[PDB]
This record gives C-alpha cells, sequence and structure tokens, in this order.
C-alpha cells in the first residue's frame, strides 16, 4: 500500500518538528521569569532542542507568558503573524490564560486566546518551571500525532 | 556606616606601572576570565534528567485542587461558602440546597483555573479541610474549556490524589 | 512535651565568609616581557 | 427550540442567540466567514472537519468558550453525518472542490455529498437547511462543474423541500480564487483570454455579502423553500474587469487572445499537478461562462443586505499583490472600471 | 589509578541493566545510563531507584 | 575526477558545519553548568539533522516591502563564496593550487561582506539596515589591519602561495618569532568573522537578529551554514600560518590528523571565547584596530622588512 510510504514521511518531518522547537524570546510579566528558569542549568531546556530565537521568523512556538493588555494586545498579534507556518502558541499561566487575577479589569484581554489561536494550556500561577517543560513535552506529543502527509494522500 | 567602593589610586613606582602595562599588552586579565569558564568546563552540570527526575517539592506545595471525603466516605464540603469569599480571584462558584437527607450540602461547586492564583487562601478558610490544592502539578490541558473544573471534576482529584494529600496534611498541620 | 522549633544550634552558627577574594596570580610585568622577548629572540635565530 | 433555544444577551461573543448550527466545508474561504459571523452573536456552531486538526486553530479564536466544536467526518460516511447534525437547528453546507481529486469527482462532491447531508438531516429532523449552489449552475453547460451543480440543486430540493439554496455569482475576498486568480497570471507574463475577454460578462459580488446573507436566511422565516441568487452591483466585460485588476495592483497588462480550444489544452497540462491545480480545463469554462441574469429569483436584497461594489473593496485583495514601489497607493488612485448598463 | 576505575564504572554500567540490549534500552528511553539501587515497583510497571 | 574531489571537499564541510552546531551548543552547555543537547538522538548527534530539516520544510516569505531579485542572491552569495574559500587551502595538497592564494583568500573575504550588505539593505527594515550598515564600520576596522598582518607574516614565507607556508614551518612553528602577529590575527578573525565579543552585524541583545531578522526557513539557514563555514575556514587558514604541520610525501595522512587537531582546538577557543566574554561596542572596535592594533602593525611590518636583511636571511622567491 502506498498509504504507508507517505505514512513514514509524516514521522520523519513531525520528529523534526519536533525535535527542534524554537521559541520567540517573548514574555510580559511574571511568568516570563519562570521561563528563564526553564532555560536554567536545572532544567536545561536547550537538551531536548529548544532554543530561543528573538527574532519573530525564526520562531516556532509564541510562548505568551504573562498578562496581555488592551494596549499590548495589537502588538501579539502582529508578532504571531510574522511567524511562518506550521506555528503554535503555548498559554502559559493564569493571565494569558483567562485573566488569572485581572479577568475583571479595564485593561486586560481577558484569555490570549482572544487573540491567537492557543495549543496548550499550562495552569499556575507562575506554573513551576518543571509545569511549563511539561507543557512543552507535551506539545512535542501534539505535534508527533499530525497526519498533514496521511490526510494529504486521502483527499 | 558605609563604605567606598570605587575610589582607589594606582600605585605610580615603576614595578605597579609595568605590571599594569604587560596586563594591557598581552591580555593578562582577559585570561583569568578563560580561566573561570574552563573550570566550569570540567565541573558536573545541575542538569536533571526530566521527567525521570524531578525537582523537589515540599508537604506545603500548593498544586491542583481536589475536594475531600472523611474516612467514612461523606463530603467533608458542608456548604459554608467561606472558601468562595475569600478567593482573591472569584474564581470560586457554590451553590446548595438541603440533601436527601436534610445535609448541608453543595449542587455546585465551580473553580476557574485560569482565574485562580493559587494563593492558598481556599483551603486556609476551610473549617473541615474539605478544599486543599493536592501536590499534583502536570495537568497542563489542550482547550480553554478542560480548566474549568466542576464539583465532579474536583471530586475524582480528591480520590485520584487522596493517598498522597492525607500523607501531607499529616506532616504538615502541625504548622497551620 | 516542650517546645520544639526551627531554632539555631546551641553555639551558633559557623562562621561566613562574605568579603571580596580574587587572589593574586601570575608573574610579575618584568618577568612577562622577558620570556615574551626571550621567544622572539630565538624565533628569529 | 425549548428553553435552552430562547435568545439572552445583546448579540455579543457572550450572548445566547439561541441558533445551533453545523457547518460542513467550514475550513474552506467561505467557511471562515459563516463561522466568524455566527460566532460573532453568540451561536453554538459544531464544525465537523476532514482536514488536520491544525488547519482549524484560524476557527477557535471565532467563539466564546465552549461554543465552537469540532468533529471527524467523512463524506461518505452516514454515520458521521447523523452524529454530527442531530442537535442542530440549522444545517448549512459548503462542501465544494475546484477540482477533481482522486477520490472525489464533482458528482462524488456536489451530488453524492450534499444529498447525503440533506437526507440525514431530515431524519434528524433538522428545522432549517442551506444548500450552497453556483449562479451559473444548469445542466446543458460544458463545465462538469456547473452541471453537478445543477444536478446537486435538484436532489436537495427533491430530499429538504424546505432547503433554501443560495446561488452566488463568482465571489470575490482575500482567499478567494476569482480576484487573487488573475493577479497571480502574472507570473505567466500575458493574460490570456478566449475571445480576448470581449464576449464574456461577471458580475461578481463581495464574501461579506454572501455571509450576511446566509445568516439573514437562518433568521428569517420568510426563506424557507425558496431559491436566492446573489450577485454584485455591477456587470463587467471579463476584458474590463480583468484589466481593472492589473491596474490596482499597478502590474503591467499584456492581454492577448487565445482560443478556446487551445487553452482547454493549457488547462490539461495543469491539472497533472498531485497538489491544488493552478489552472484546469473545468475552471477555464468556468472563468469565461457568462453570469446568468435571472431577474425572477431573489437575490440579496430580499434579505437587506446592501450589494458592495467591487470598487470599494478590491484594493483591500489586491494590495498586496503590488510591489513596495506601489504599496503606499490610496484606493482613489485608479479610475473605475467599466460596466454594461442594463 | 582512579583514571582506571572511571573506566570500570564505565563498563559495570553495561553488566548492570542486564547486557548491551538493557544498556540501549535505557540509553535511548531514557538517556541516561546510570545504575541506581531498585527501592521497589508499583502495579504499572514503574520501578524506582 | 575532478567532480569527484569538490564533492569530496564541499559535502563534508557542510557536514562539519552542522555539527560544529552541536559542539557549540555542548560546549557552551558544559562552561555554563548545563549539558547541552543530549535528548535528539545519543548524546544529541541527530540534533543537526532535526534543525536543518527543520529549516528547509518551514515556510519562507519574502517581505512586502524587500527587494526580490536582491533578497534572494545574497543567501546564494553568501553561501556559494563560503564554500569557494576551501579550494586553495593546502591539507596538504590544495584543490586549485593557486600561486597568489593569500592574495585570492583577501578578495573572496573582501566580496563575501556584499552578501551582508545587500541582504539588510534588501530586506527593507530599519533593524535590517542598522545591522547592514554596523558591517560597513566593522569591516572599515579590520580590512587594513589583517592584510598588513598578513604581509608580515608572508616576509618570512617569501612567496603568497600557501603551500610555501608548510615549508616555511618544517623547523618551526610561526607562533614563535611573530607571536605579536598571531596575538593581532586571532583577534581580527575574530572581529572578520563576526563573532563575540565581534558579533555586531547579528547583535541579537540590540538588533533582534541584525541584517538577518527578516530571513526565515531555507534562506536563513544558508547564512547560518555559511557563518559557521568561515569559523572553520579562518581557523584552518591561522593554523596554516603559525602553527604550520609537518608534511611526509609518503604518509599524507599524518598531516591531516595534525593539521586537523590544530584546527579543531582554534575552532574550540572560538567557542570559548563566546563564552567568556561581554560584547564590544561598534565604535570600540574601530578605536581598538586604529588606535592599537594599527599603530602597531605598521612598526612590526618595518621590524620585518628589516630583519631579515639585518640578518641575511630573506627567504627564496619561489
Ligand atoms: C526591451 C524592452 C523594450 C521596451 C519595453 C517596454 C517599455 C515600456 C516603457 C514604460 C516605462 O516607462 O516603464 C517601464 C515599464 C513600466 O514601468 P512602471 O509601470 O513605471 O513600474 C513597474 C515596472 O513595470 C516594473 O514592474 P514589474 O517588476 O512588475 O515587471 C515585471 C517584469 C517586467 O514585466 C514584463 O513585462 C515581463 C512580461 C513581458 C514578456 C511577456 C509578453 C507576453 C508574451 C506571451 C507570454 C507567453 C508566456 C510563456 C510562458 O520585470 C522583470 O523583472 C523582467 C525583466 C527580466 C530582465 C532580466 O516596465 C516594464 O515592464 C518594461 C520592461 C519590460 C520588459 C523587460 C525588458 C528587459 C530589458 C532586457
Ligand atoms: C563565462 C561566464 C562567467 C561569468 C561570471 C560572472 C557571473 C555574473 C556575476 C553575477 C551577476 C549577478 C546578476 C545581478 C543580480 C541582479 C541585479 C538586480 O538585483 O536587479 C534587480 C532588478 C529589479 O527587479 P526586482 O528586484 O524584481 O524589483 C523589486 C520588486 O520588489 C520585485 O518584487 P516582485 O513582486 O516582482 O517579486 C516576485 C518575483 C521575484 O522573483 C525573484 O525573487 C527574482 C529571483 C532572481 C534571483 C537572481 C539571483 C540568484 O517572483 C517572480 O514572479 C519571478 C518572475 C518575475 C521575474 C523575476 C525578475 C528577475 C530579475 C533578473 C534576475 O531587476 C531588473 O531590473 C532587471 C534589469 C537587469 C539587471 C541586470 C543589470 C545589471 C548588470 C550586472 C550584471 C552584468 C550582466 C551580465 C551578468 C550575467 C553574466 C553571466
Ligand atoms: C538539508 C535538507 C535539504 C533537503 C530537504 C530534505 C527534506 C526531506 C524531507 C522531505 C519531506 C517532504 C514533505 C514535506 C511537505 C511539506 C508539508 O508538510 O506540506 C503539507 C502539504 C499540504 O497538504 P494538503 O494538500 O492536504 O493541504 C492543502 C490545503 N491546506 C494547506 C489548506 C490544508 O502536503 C503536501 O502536499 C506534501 C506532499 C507530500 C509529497 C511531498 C513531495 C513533493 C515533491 C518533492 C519530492
Ligand atoms: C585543556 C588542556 C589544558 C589547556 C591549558 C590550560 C588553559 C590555560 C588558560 C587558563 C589560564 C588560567 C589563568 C592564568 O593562569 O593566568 C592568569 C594570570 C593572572 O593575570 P593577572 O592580571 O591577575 O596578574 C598577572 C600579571 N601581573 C601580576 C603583572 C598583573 O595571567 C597570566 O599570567 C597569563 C599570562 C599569559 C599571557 C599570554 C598571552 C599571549 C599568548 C600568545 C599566544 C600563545
Ligand atoms: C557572485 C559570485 C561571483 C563569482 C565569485 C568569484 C568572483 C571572481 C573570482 C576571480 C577568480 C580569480 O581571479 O582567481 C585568481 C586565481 C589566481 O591564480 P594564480 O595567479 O596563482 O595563477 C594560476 C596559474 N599559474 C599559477 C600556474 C599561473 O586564478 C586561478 O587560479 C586560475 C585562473 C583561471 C582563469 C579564470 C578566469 C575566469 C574567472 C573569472 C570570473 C570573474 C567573475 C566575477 C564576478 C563577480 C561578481 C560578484
Ligand atoms: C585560549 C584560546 C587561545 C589559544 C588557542 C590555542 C589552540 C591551538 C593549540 C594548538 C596546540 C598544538 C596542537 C596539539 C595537538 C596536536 C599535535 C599534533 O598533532 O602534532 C604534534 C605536535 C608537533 O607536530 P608538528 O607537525 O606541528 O611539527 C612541529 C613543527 N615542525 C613542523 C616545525 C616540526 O606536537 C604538539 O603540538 C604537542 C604539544
Ligand atoms: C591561551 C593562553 C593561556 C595562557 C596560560 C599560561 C599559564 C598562566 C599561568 O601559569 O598563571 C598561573 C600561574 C600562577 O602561579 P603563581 O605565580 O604561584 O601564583 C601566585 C603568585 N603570587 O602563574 C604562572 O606561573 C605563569 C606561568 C606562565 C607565564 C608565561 C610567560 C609569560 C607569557 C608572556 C609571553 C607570551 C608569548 C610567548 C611566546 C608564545 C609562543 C607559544
Ligand atoms: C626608549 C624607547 C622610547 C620609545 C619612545 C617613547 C616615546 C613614545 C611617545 C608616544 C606617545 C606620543 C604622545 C602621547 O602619548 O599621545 C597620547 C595621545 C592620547 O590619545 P588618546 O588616548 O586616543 O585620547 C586622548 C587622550 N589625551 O595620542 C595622540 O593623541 C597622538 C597619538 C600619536 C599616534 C602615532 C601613530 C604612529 C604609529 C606608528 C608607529 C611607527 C611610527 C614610525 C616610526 C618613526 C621612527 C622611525
Ligand atoms: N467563487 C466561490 O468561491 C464560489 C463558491 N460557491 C460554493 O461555496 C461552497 C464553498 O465555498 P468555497 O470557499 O469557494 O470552497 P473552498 O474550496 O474554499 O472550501 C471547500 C470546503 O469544503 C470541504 N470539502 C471539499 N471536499 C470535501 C470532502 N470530500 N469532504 C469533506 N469536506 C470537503 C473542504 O474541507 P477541507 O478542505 O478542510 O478538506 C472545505 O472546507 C462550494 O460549494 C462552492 O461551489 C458557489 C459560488 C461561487
Ligand atoms: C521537479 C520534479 C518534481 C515536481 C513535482 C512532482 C512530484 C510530486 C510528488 C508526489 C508524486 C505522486 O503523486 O506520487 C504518488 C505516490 C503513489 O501514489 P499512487 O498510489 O500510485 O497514486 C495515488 C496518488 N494520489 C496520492 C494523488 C492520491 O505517492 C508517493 O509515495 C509519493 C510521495 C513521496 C514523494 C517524494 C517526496
Ligand atoms: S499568571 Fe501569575 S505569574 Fe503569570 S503574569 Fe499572571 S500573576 Fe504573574
Ligand atoms: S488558591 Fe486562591 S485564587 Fe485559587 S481558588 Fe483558592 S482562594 Fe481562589
Ligand atoms: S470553605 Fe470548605 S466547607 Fe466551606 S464551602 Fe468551601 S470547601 Fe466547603
Amino acid at each position: 500500500r502506498g498509504e504507508y510510504v507517505v505514512a513514514k514521511l509524516d514521522d520523519l518531518i513531525n520528529w523534526a518538528r519536533r525535535s527542534s522547537l524554537w521559541p520567540m524570546t517573548f514574555g510580559l510579566a511574571c511568568c516570563a521569569v519562570e521561563m528563564m528558569h526553564m532555560a536554567a542549568p536545572r532544567y536545561d531546556m536547550d537538551r531536548f532542542g529548544v532554543v530561543f530565537r528573538a527574532s519573530p521568523r525564526q520562531s516556532d512556538v509564541m510562548i505568551v507568558a504573562g498578562t496581555l493588555t488592551n494596549k499590548m494586545a495589537p502588538a501579539l498579534r502582529k508578532v504571531y503573524d510574522q511567524m511562518p507556518e506550521p506555528r503554535y502558541v503555548v498559554s502559559m499561566g493564569s493571565c494569558a490564560n483567562g485573566g488569572g487575577y485581572y479577568h475583571y479589569s479595564y485593561s486586560v484581554v481577558r484569555g490570549c486566546d482572544r487573540i491567537v489561536p492557543v495549543d496548550i494550556y499550562v495552569p499556575g500561577c507562575p506554573p513551576t518551571a518543571e509545569a511549563l517543560l511539561y507543557g512543552i513535552l507535551q506539545l512535542q506529543k501534539k505535534i508527533k500525532r499530525e497526519k498533514r502527509l496521511r490526510i494529504w494522500y486521502r483527499r | 556606616t558605609y563604605k567606598y567602593v570605587n575610589l582607589r589610586e594606582p600605585s605610580m613606582d615603576m614595578k605597579s606601572v609595568t605590571d599594569r602595562a604587560a596586563q594591557t599588552l598581552l591580555w593578562t586579565e582577559l585570561i583569568r576570565g578563560l580561566g573561570m569558564t574552563l573550570s566550569y568546563l570540567f565541573r558536573e552540570p545541575a542538569t536533571i534528567n526530566y521527567p525521570f527526575e524531578k525537582g523537589p517539592l515540599s508537604p506545603r506545595f500548593r498544586g491542583e485542587h481536589a475536594l475531600r471525603r472523611y474516612p467514612s466516605g461523606e463530603e467533608r464540603c458542608i456548604a459554608c461558602k467561606l472558601c468562595e469569599a475569600v478567593c482573591p480571584a472569584q474564581a470560586i462558584t457554590i451553590e446548595a440546597e438541603p440533601r436527601a437527607d436534610g445535609s448541608r450540602r453543595t449542587t455546585r461547586y465551580d473553580i476557574d483555573m485560569t482565574k485562580c492564583i493559587y494563593c492558598g487562601f481556599c483551603q486556609e478558610a476551610c473549617p473541615v479541610d474539605a478544599i486543599v490544592e493536592g501536590p499534583n502539578f502536570e495537568f497542563s490541558t489542550e482547550t480553554h474549556e478542560e480548566l474549568l473544573y466542576n464539583k465532579e471534576k474536583l471530586l475524582n482529584n480528591g480520590d485520584k490524589w487522596e493517598a498522597e494529600i492525607a500523607a501531607n496534611i499529616q506532616a504538615d498541620y502541625l504548622y497551620r | 512535651s516542650k517546645v520544639k522549633q526551627d531554632m539555631p544550634p546551641v553555639g551558633g552558627y559557623g562562621p561566613i565568609d562574605y568579603k571580596r577574594n580574587l587572589p593574586r596570580r601570575g608573574l610579575s610585568g618584568y618577568s612577562m616581557f622577558a620570556v615574551g622577548i626571550g621567544a622572539l629572540l630565538f624565533g628569529y635565530w | 427550540l425549548h428553553h435552552a433555544v430562547i435568545p439572552h444577551g445583546k448579540g455579543g461573543r457572550s450572548s445566547v442567540s439561541g441558533i445551533v448550527a453545523t457547518v460542513f466545508g467550514a475550513t474552506g474561504f467561505l467557511g471562515r466567514y459563516v463561522v466568524n459571523h455566527l460566532g460573532r452573536m453568540g451561536s453554538q456552531v459544531i464544525v465537523p472537519h476532514r482536514c488536520e486538526p491544525y488547519d482549524t486553530m484560524h476557527l477557535r479564536p471565532m467563539g466564546d468558550l465552549g461554543q465552537i466544536i469540532f468533529m471527524d467526518w467523512n463524506g461518505r460516511d452516514k454515520d458521521s453525518i447523523r452524529r454530527a447534525v442531530e442537535h442542530s437547528s440549522v444545517v448549512i453546507n459548503l462542501v465544494g472542490r475546484e477540482w477533481e481529486t482522486q477520490n472525489f469527482d464533482f458528482e462524488d462532491v456536489f451530488v453524492k455529498i450534499p444529498q447525503a447531508i440533506a437526507q440525514v438531516s431530515k431524519e434528524a429532523g433538522v428545522e432549517k437547511f442551506i444548500h450552497i449552489s453556483h449562479l451559473n449552475a444548469d445542466i446543458k453547460s460544458s463545465s462538469k462543474y456547473l452541471r453537478s451543480k445543477a444536478v446537486g440543486e435538484k436532489e436537495v430540493r427533491e430530499t429538504f423541500p424546505e432547503a433554501t439554496i443560495i446561488k452566488p455569482a463568482e465571489i470575490f475576498g482575500r482567499e478567494d480564487r476569482f480576484l487573487n486568480y488573475f493577479a497571480n497570471i502574472r507570473w505567466f507574463g500575458g493574460v490570456p483570454l478566449i475571445s480576448l475577454g470581449k464576449k464574456t460578462v461577471k458580475q461578481p459580488v463581495y464574501i461579506v455579502d454572501v455571509t450576511k446573507g446566509i445568516i439573514n436566511a437562518i433568521k428569517d422565516p420568510d426563506a424557507r423553500g425558496k431559491t436566492f441568487a446573489f450577485v454584485g452591483p455591477s456587470r463587467y466585460l471579463l476584458f474590463d474587469l480583468v484589466q481593472y485588476v492589473f491596474a490596482v495592483a499597478h502590474r503591467p497588462f499584456l492581454p492577448y487572445p487565445l482560443p478556446h480550444f487551445a487553452y482547454r489544452w493549457i488547462g490539461r497540462l495543469f491539472e497533472i499537478s498531485p497538489f491544488e491545480p493552478w489552472t484546469t480545463r473545468d475552471k477555464v469554462e468556468r472563468i469565461h461562462t457568462t453570469d446568468k441574469i435571472l431577474p425572477h429569483l431573489p437575490g440579496l436584497e430580499d434579505l437587506g443586505v446592501e450589494a458592495t461594489p467591487l470598487e470599494l473593496k478590491a484594493i483591500e485583495v489586491l494590495r498586496r499583490h503590488r510591489t513596495y514601489r506601489w504599496l503606499s497607493s490610496e484606493i482613489e488612485d485608479v479610475q473605475p472600471a467599466k460596466t454594461i448598463p442594463t | 589509578m582512579e583514571l582506571l576505575q572511571v573506566l570500570k564504572r564505565g563498563l559495570q554500567q553495561v553488566s548492570g541493566h542486564g547486557g548491551l540490549r538493557g544498556y540501549l534500552r535505557v540509553l535511548f528511553r531514557a538517556n541516561d545510563v546510570r545504575v541506581g539501587t531498585l527501592v521497589g515497583e508499583d502495579k504499572y510497571g514503574n520501578k524506582y531507584y | 575526477m575532478f567532480m569527484i574531489n569538490i564533492l569530496m571537499l564541499i559535502i563534508p564541510i557542510l557536514l562539519a558545519v552542522a555539527f560544529l552546531t552541536l559542539v557549540e551548543r555542548k560546549v557552551l552547555g558544559y562552561m555554563q553548568l548545563r549539558k547541552g543537547p543530549n535528548v535528539v538522538g545519543p548524546y544529541g548527534l541527530l540534533q543537526p539533522i532535526a534543525d536543518a530539516i527543520k529549516l528547509f520544510i518551514k515556510e519562507p516569505l519574502r517581505p512586502a516591502t524587500s527587494s526580490a531579485s536582491m533578497f534572494i542572491l545574497a543567501p546564494i552569495m553568501a553561501l556559494g563564496l563560503a564554500l569557494t574559500m576551501w579550494i586553495p587551502l593546502p591539507m596538504p595538497y590544495p584543490l586549485i593550487n593557486m600561486n597568489l592564494g593569500v592574495l585570492f583568500m583577501l578578495a573572496m573575504s573582501s566580496l563575501a561582506v556584499y552578501s551582508i550588505l545587500w541582504s539588510g539593505w534588501a530586506s527593507n527594515s530599519k533593524y535590517a539596515l542598522i545591522g547592514a550598515l554596523r558591517a560597513v564600520a566593522q569591516t572599515i576596522s579590520y580590512e587594513v589591519t589583517l592584510a598588513i598582518i598578513l604581509l608580515s607574516v608572508l616576509l618570512m614565507s617569501g612567496s603568497f602561495t600557501l603551500s610555501t607556508l608548510i615549508t616555511t614551518q618544517e623547523q618551526m612553528w610561526l607562533i614563535l618569532p611573530a607571536w605579536p602577529l598571531a596575538m593581532m590575527w586571532f583577534i581580527s578573525t575574530l572581529a572578520e568573522t563576526n563573532r563575540a565579543p565581534f558579533d555586531l552585524t547579528e547583535g541579537e541583545s540590540e538588533l533582534v537578529s541584525g541584517f538577518n531578522v527578516e530571513y526565515a526557513a531555507g534562506p536563513f539557514a544558508l547564512f547560518f551554514m555559511a557563518e559557521y563555514a568561515n569559523i572553520i575556514m579562518m581557523n584552518i587558514f591561522t593554523a596554516i600560518l603559525f602553527l604550520g604541520t609537518s608534511h611526509n610525501p609518503h604518509m599524507p595522512e599524518l598531516y591531516t590528523i595534525n593539521f586537523t587537531i590544530k584546527s579543531l582546538l582554534l575552532t574550540m577557543s572560538f567557542l570559548w571565547i563566546r563564552a567568556s566574554y561581554p560584547r564590544f561596542r561598534y565604535d570600540q572596535l574601530m578605536h581598538l584596530l586604529w588606535k592599537n592594533f594599527l599603530p602597531l602593525t605598521l612598526a612590526l611590518c618595518m621590524w620585518h622588512v628589516s630583519l631579515p636583511i639585518l640578518t641575511s636571511g630573506i627567504p627564496p622567491q619561489t
């Protein structure tokens, strides 16, 4: 069956993408501190292939870490739109998830998923660096289940 | 008291002058920096082997919420609404009515885990040790709707983590 | 029983270093130049 | 429509519009606007998808928490259709392709699938149903696309007499294959046109108007069992319309006449693509097929929607196609195209 | 000579995992080929060191 | 059999460039108390393969404000010239035995600068332009000094031929007679190859990504490959100039072993330095060479024209 061969090309491209995730240098609030601690020696995200890059065009994942305000909302969407596809978004913490401690404020977007599509939600205020690393390792499992080439074949 | 940090005058004798000149020309002070990094190359890193190795925690950790039961199996929560009245983020929603046997119990008990600030006040305000924060910190979801916990989800957590919640409360209740 | 609390040892904790400590290293200025110039002369020869 | 299907709120994201909608083909060009409007007013939208879940992420910000629901469906599977429509008060069908893949012909996608969707909807007691046909659809066409569109328009009426068939003309928008198609011909130097486009007339309609027309059908009980022809306000000769496209994009326009028979041979060449073919023999037929004039069918105006002029909303599509030299050009810089008066 | 002991502790890791096939199973699954004192096991097949 | 030789040169070079990314990440990792890549394949050996595939199946995008023709030429011009610097390198036999090989490498190095100027200019972004003009400034700093340092060394080799540097050093390394020039040559290669503390054109902390902020997917990969091919190539150049290996015609393999080891250590020093120092400021990088290196380089150039004459040590012309 020819469907087998594409099912083995999907594994290759899926492996290359989850093995080489490149987050954008994008933090907003206290949660971004715990994102530094995931780069610190104890957890060393770089040993999973995760490498921060400043340029949006050289990034694969946006990690929304902190509160999103109405003044900052247009800026977040722009840098997301400037990420080449395939692109993924991780929502870290409670401010980025559903407004957190400031849900009822006037200058805060209630949830970063109103502005961008989100893949993984990481709960906590802040989520421990180990909790975030669980989120990233869960995002890799979601990329390992993609069947782009097995869906194109059956079209 | 106080102390000056950058108030010095170099010695101008010839030997001290030549030491500074030799340092400038031969980059001696730039090579101590290379020594410091070289020592770290031959040290052992502080990295752990996640997820096969976990970072240490303590009995006081504040992770995922749960609702507990008595050893009989009756629910601890008696719908007093103190956890709701103290939640800084207004993340808890509660309704109650007299049960079939006339017990003060809840019909609704929701926690919005995307509004919670994981502050622990709810378990401080509970007079019967019903609402606690388990030690679980690995419950990342894939949809925003999965983080809105209802009484069924929270009661399930208690029955899932009870073996460990009781051990942590036993090892910590004397400080509370 | 008596009161048990997180307290220090009876004699207190030992000393704790806190001042800067950057040891002096290396040969003086004159010696470093002699070896520098000395190597050239051999290299030229 | 019991107590749980009564509207509440003021028609916002968090309001309850009392609409439960199943949208088939919601990941297409027209799908993302129907879903956008339904979620804006607070509607429980079910979105059965065939593609990878990643290809539906853009639809997630369009609805409140728990409002947009995704299901894995198959066109040829009768059970998956029922699992997705059994709770809907309206089913909107948007399934379609511009080419025949190795697994689906125009009869598969415009006859067999729409009929199956309509059949199961009636078996599930769905109150409303909407089918998107084509304006130029007719049995005696030279294009399998429009011929199959004519059979489907007839099967749906038989299966679901109370359906609201809609017959849009060519739709233009940001992600269209109508204005982006012509603008992309520049890659090949000239702009071949059968008869040089002097004997073809088009009456394109704007994407948002079709959407606002669809939503008005759902809420308007008078549209039940009727057929509509959504169309723009002005008719343009194909030559004058394509000349306008290259005018707005500020690209050199070099039209040359290419015979109809030779054009098909080129259309045969591009079809060898195992991916989205750039052009197809069938697409050439549709491009040069004069838009009908159906003065008996109701149109947009009967649904309260004002047709949007192509000139007003053409710059937003084509500004992407200009070079840096001309990005900052304004809307007024190009005189409008010549129209065919009634 | 300590330096020879380093090699021996390296080889005792091959024999500590039950052979070469066991050595490679833990190298690839866990990216760590150390040997620990089995504390115990649970009902799901997890081993604790 | 010549086309086979070219493939036997460029293909290994790309592989070395790919795994230099792993080495840098794993070396900087341990100097930083981390472990670097160790999850993707045993000890990370598959990490470069994952990155290379990820880049080339990503979406490249040409900005709306770009200049198309130049925007695509720059990465092609970058990588092509990076592989061109290798053809005349004696190891111990060069692919192309150029009589004026030292001049040829000087000229190609200058030409390779315009792949930075045109990429930053064609991007049509302000951070891309700021980085482009930090390369104009950076070249104005080292180009004159670097040329004169080579001249000073060649006054003891006798000719511009690269293979003659081997003959010159058959009795002793050139680092001994010329250690002051090696010190200034090593810093010049740091600045020329745009490396920390002299990696100013890219300047992540100040210009996000510098001249290549708008480049993604494969086009970005070509810049990344070109940059590391220069890092290896210049340290191979340094080993030949100052640490010349001995050549045995009957066992040319032994040369390639000693030659490769010296080029590795010189390459590890580049990673070692990048993990030890802050970044210069691009105006200070200019005053470092014009006011410290240039005065001393001119003096040593005179000293190396007179030293052979006053000692009767002029080398043969051929
Ligand atoms: N110029 C125009 O756009 C015109 C539009 N129409 C009609 O509107 C309808 C949709 O509009 P449009 O956006 O242009 O079409 P698109 O090509 O943009 O999208 C087609 C949609 O239908 C789905 N689809 C196609 N085949 C199948 C299949 N076998 N199984 C499941 N889903 C399928 C696709 O799902 P997926 O891709 O995710 O697999 C996709 O969501 C079509 O019927 C079209 O004929 C009528 C007049 C003019
Ligand atoms: S979620 Fe918590 S840690 Fe993150 S920004 Fe909000 S309050 Fe700070
Ligand atoms: S931990 Fe704090 S914020 Fe969270 S539910 Fe309890 S009281 Fe509310
Ligand atoms: S404080 Fe405790 S007993 Fe009172 S409502 Fe909350 S969980 Fe129930």
